[PDB]
């Protein structure tokens, strides 16, 4: 009857259709919703418990400069920032903290290493004047949560009262079994009911650019659940 | 010379050189189609348990991992390669396995969730879901490890011989 | 003269008789006349029976293509007929499963007959089936 399962921003058992994205807003500091899952037609139920099913949720955001004649190889940015889980080098992080693209010359950009106090961040090349470029940094001071919907857009319910903070979450090394992150509350929802996963944070997130190298959906999400067939 | 009667549930793993076993190349948004596909040999019985280690290690035909966001499917089958819902087991996704380590590290040794068998002639696929616009998978790169033989940690392929015990019957 | 209820006298308000037009609006392919199908091979469904309660399958029909493959499962997992090239049944003439076998097959949460599109076939198809069941 029962299995465990794993559930994406995409498609997966799902089918693309009953899934949705969505940025946040920015100058209005709201509760949006980035994302949300509907139990579809053919399942019976779908379960969630804290202390039990793992998760991942990698977010970024999106910058650009423009090409200056003086050679820059670095950037400010308007987004809180640190390294994954915490180092000074690149290159041995769970992923790179930061990601950038020049439109012009249709190639990746390394990055060397940066302050990681203020909102700075180096460049190891030297980009050329008038070149468009686009940077996917990390993203930092938010908020995340979950909230139950009943077919109408019309709430119940909460599945845990207090925000875990997007920070934290970078700032843990995951997917370590015992080190893995495990929020808590124990939901459960049936046909056509939806779960909601919010964020409240200032900077404008993404989930796709269409330009990014590394896969096409930049950010991502992974949670575990439990399924009845 | 002297050799120990070992006992008839031997402990064993699967991989790409074996007869048993085939794979074929996969584009993009091709769930159906199995990228690999095992078949229970002749008067033998396999058992899978639940807390048994996986570790798919797809590549790119130029030599690369893929898009993380790809999903990743054991799955249990009727004969026919007919699937089925109930017996399933490791949805996971194709990111977050960190292959330098992955068989290496307990940690990063990723168990399935419910325990499984093979009766003689059955079938076990492993589907992939890959988004669009992305890159195909290639079978001379890909490859497929389960169980963990020849480590005190994980848990190993269970196989005995049909035609050994009395109630193997009972027991398929 | 004797034995008028040896017919069987299967329970009425028991019986459907479902049609293309009723698998809903949700599910993305669907058009006025008859279910059609993309391209690059999706696996279009053409007749669905979704409710809670159980049923059995007395008799199932649809068109029949070229480059096409159907199916047809019990619940939201389990296929009877794993694949066919030259479907059972069509229009006017469905395939009795009563007649031909003994018994119906039994549903419990819903069955589908699901078609799939060869890739390697071009052009749209249009396609329609029917289904007879009772609970």
């Amino acid at each position: 009857q029962t299995q465990e399962y794993t559930i994406n921003h995409t498609g997966g058992v799902l089918g693309d259709s009953y899934v949705t994205t969505a940025s946040n807003q920015t100058s209005p500091q709201r509760e949006t919703a980035v994302l949300s899952f509907e139990c579809p037609r053919k399942f019976e139920e779908i379960n969630y418990v804290g202390q039990r099913d793992a998760t991942r949720f990698v977010p970024r955001t999106t910058e650009s400069i423009t090409g200056s004649a003086n050679d820059d190889t670095v950037v400010d940015l308007t987004a809180n920032i640190q390294p994954v889980a915490g180092e000074e080098v690149i290159a041995e992080q769970d992923y790179p903290v930061a990601v950038a693209y020049n439109v012009t010359q249709g190639v990746e950009v390394d990055v060397v290493d940066a302050d990681y106090a203020a909102d700075t961040v180096t460049l190891g090349t030297n980009p050329a004047d008038g070149d468009e470029v686009k940077v996917w940094p990390i993203m930092s001071d938010g908020d995340v949560q979950f909230r139950l919907i009943n077919q109408f857009g019309q709430e119940e319910g909460r599945v845990y009262p207090w925000s875990t903070p997007l920070y934290r979450w970078h700032d843990f090394p995951q997917l370590k079994r015992g080190r893995e992150i495990n929020l808590h509350g124990s939901a459960s929802w049936s046909e056509n009911e939806t779960l909601e996963i919010l964020l409240d944070a200032p900077q404008a997130l993404t989930w796709e650019d269409s330009d990014y190298p590394r896969g096409q959906y930049v950010t991502t999400l992974e949670q575990d659940v439990e399924i009845t067939l | 010379p002297e050799i120990g009667n070992n006992g008839a549930e031997k402990q064993i793993s699967l991989h790409k050189g074996q007869p048993f076993i085939d794979t074929q190349d996969v584009g993009a948004a091709d769930p159906n189609t199995p990228a690999v596909t095992i078949e229970g040999p002749s008067d033998y019985v396999i058992a899978i348990d639940a807390g048994t280690p996986v570790a798919p290690e797809f590549r790119d035909a130029n030599g690369d991992k893929l898009d993380p966001s790809t999903r990743v499917t054991i799955q249990k089958c009727d004969k026919q390669g007919n699937p089925l819902g109930d017996g399933i087991v490791f949805s996971d996704t194709l990111g977050r396995f960190e292959y330098s380590k992955m068989r290496s590290d307990p940690d990063y040794m990723r168990k399935t969730t419910t325990s499984l068998m093979i009766d003689e002639r059955e079938i076990v696929k492993i589907f992939v879901e890959v988004p669009p616009n992305a890159n195909g998978m290639d079978a001379d790169n890909s490859r497929i490890t389960i169980g963990d033989d020849t480590s005190d940690y994980g848990k190993a392929v269970g196989i005995v011989e049909h035609g050994d015990l009395s109630p193997a019957e009972s027991k398929a | 003269q004797t034995a008028d209820g040896r017919v069987g006298l299967v329970p009425v308000n028991s019986y459907v008789t479902l049609e293309t037009d009723d698998l809903d609006t949700d599910e993305h392919p669907v058009t006025d006349a008859g279910t059609v199908a993309l391209e690059p091979g999706e696996s279009a469904p053409i007749v669905r029976y979704d409710l809670g309660q159980p049923a059995a399958v007395y008799a199932v029909g649809a068109t029949d293509e070229a480059n096409v493959e159907y199916e047809l499962k019990v619940n939201n997992s389990k296929t009877v007929g794993g694949r066919t090239n030259s479907p059972l049944g069509v229009l006017n003439t469905p395939f009795s499963f009563v007649e031909k076998l003994g018994g119906a097959i039994p549903c419990e949460t819903a069955a589908t007959y699901w078609a799939h599109y060869s890739s390697d076939a071009t052009g749209t198809v249009e396609l329609a089936g029917r289904m007879h069941i009772e609970v």
